[PDB]
């Protein structure tokens, strides 16, 4: 995240950190106990992977941190239907063990189609993550958090060659500066409801990042909640 | 109606009838008894924060 702060410990109880061949490589979010989101494009189908929650500052020991390794990957299943279009970018990831729930690690709401969309069109979120603090710079040491407002749609076109599908949306500022970027991806977009946060979308791509005229693309939830309900259930 | 306001419910709303709402929450979450609000049904319900922050207040 290019241009946020700090997160204070426990503030974004949902985010998790993934861990793998590549040392904090993205971000996810934690559906219920057993199960995360994150993007796609982070979870080639293969390698191993470790997640862990109650995460804040990844050099130092909180005693707050579960690590969980993953034993089953669900990438949505339209993902790479196409190539390089970064389309459908959204994966399940399922725990071996159940995480415990507490103020460090709490899920994220997830509304239903109707109401993601409405929460979204709220028009500003946050998103955060481990990830570059600086383009082409080094990745977070602290958990970093920043504030987006939506861009309207034919600005979101207008900004790039490559296709915004309607599987996605862009969010941050016409003057540049601030915005997610690599390593933060699989991390969510939140909407805050009086006090209650929503998934709202998923760190997904972008071309650089924080640069002005361009804006960071975000995987459209409400697209996707009614698969994300169907794949997480507990028995 | 459910168009202004949320139909002040909280968290989710829906029309019911001759013009009245029928106001519901998230998982974890139930209806209060004012039939608008929403709170905790579990100890740590989805999204939010209960580290609360800071350690300097009334509290
Ligand atoms: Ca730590």
């Amino acid at each position: 995240v290019v241009g946020g702060e700090d997160a204070k410990p426990g503030q974004f109880p949902w985010q998790v950190v993934l861990n793998g061949k590549v040392d904090a490589f993205c971000g996810g979010s934690i559906v219920n106990e057993k199960w995360i989101v994150t993007a796609a494009h982070c979870v080639e189908t293969g390698v191993k992977i470790t997640v862990v929650a109650g995460e804040h500052n990844i050099e130092e020991t909180e005693h707050t941190e579960q690590k969980r390794n993953v034993i089953r990957i669900i990438p949505h299943h339209n993902f790479n239907a196409a190539i390089n279009t970064y389309n459908h970018d959204i994966a399940l990831l399922e725990l071996d063990e159940p995480l415990v729930l507490n103020s460090y690690v709490t899920p994220i709401c997830i509304a239903d189609k109707e109401y993601t969309n409405i929460f979204l069109k709220f028009g500003s979120g946050y998103v955060s993550g481990w990830g570059r603090v600086f383009h082409k710079g080094r990745s977070a040491l602290v958990l970093q958090y920043l504030r987006v407002p939506l861009v309207d749609r034919a600005t979101c076109l207008r900004s790039t060659k490559f296709t915004i599908t309607n599987n996605m949306f862009c969010a941050g500022f016409h003057e540049g500066g601030r915005d997610s970027c690599q390593g933060d991806s699989g991390g969510p977009h939140v909407t805050e409801v009086e006090g209650t946060s929503f998934l709202t979308g998923i760190i997904s791509w972008g071309e650089e990042c924080a640069m002005k005229g361009k804006y960071g693309i975000y995987t459209k939830v409400s697209r996707y909640v009614n698969w994300i309900k169907e794949k997480t259930k507990l028995t | 109606t459910c168009n202004i306001k949320n139909g002040r419910c909280e968290q989710f709303c829906k029309n019911s009838a001759d013009n009245k709402v029928v106001c519901s929450c998230t998982e974890g979450y139930r209806l209060a008894e004012n039939q608008k609000s929403c709170e905790p049904a579990v100890p740590f319900p989805c999204g939010r924060v209960s580290v609360s922050q800071t350690s300097k207040l009334t509290r």
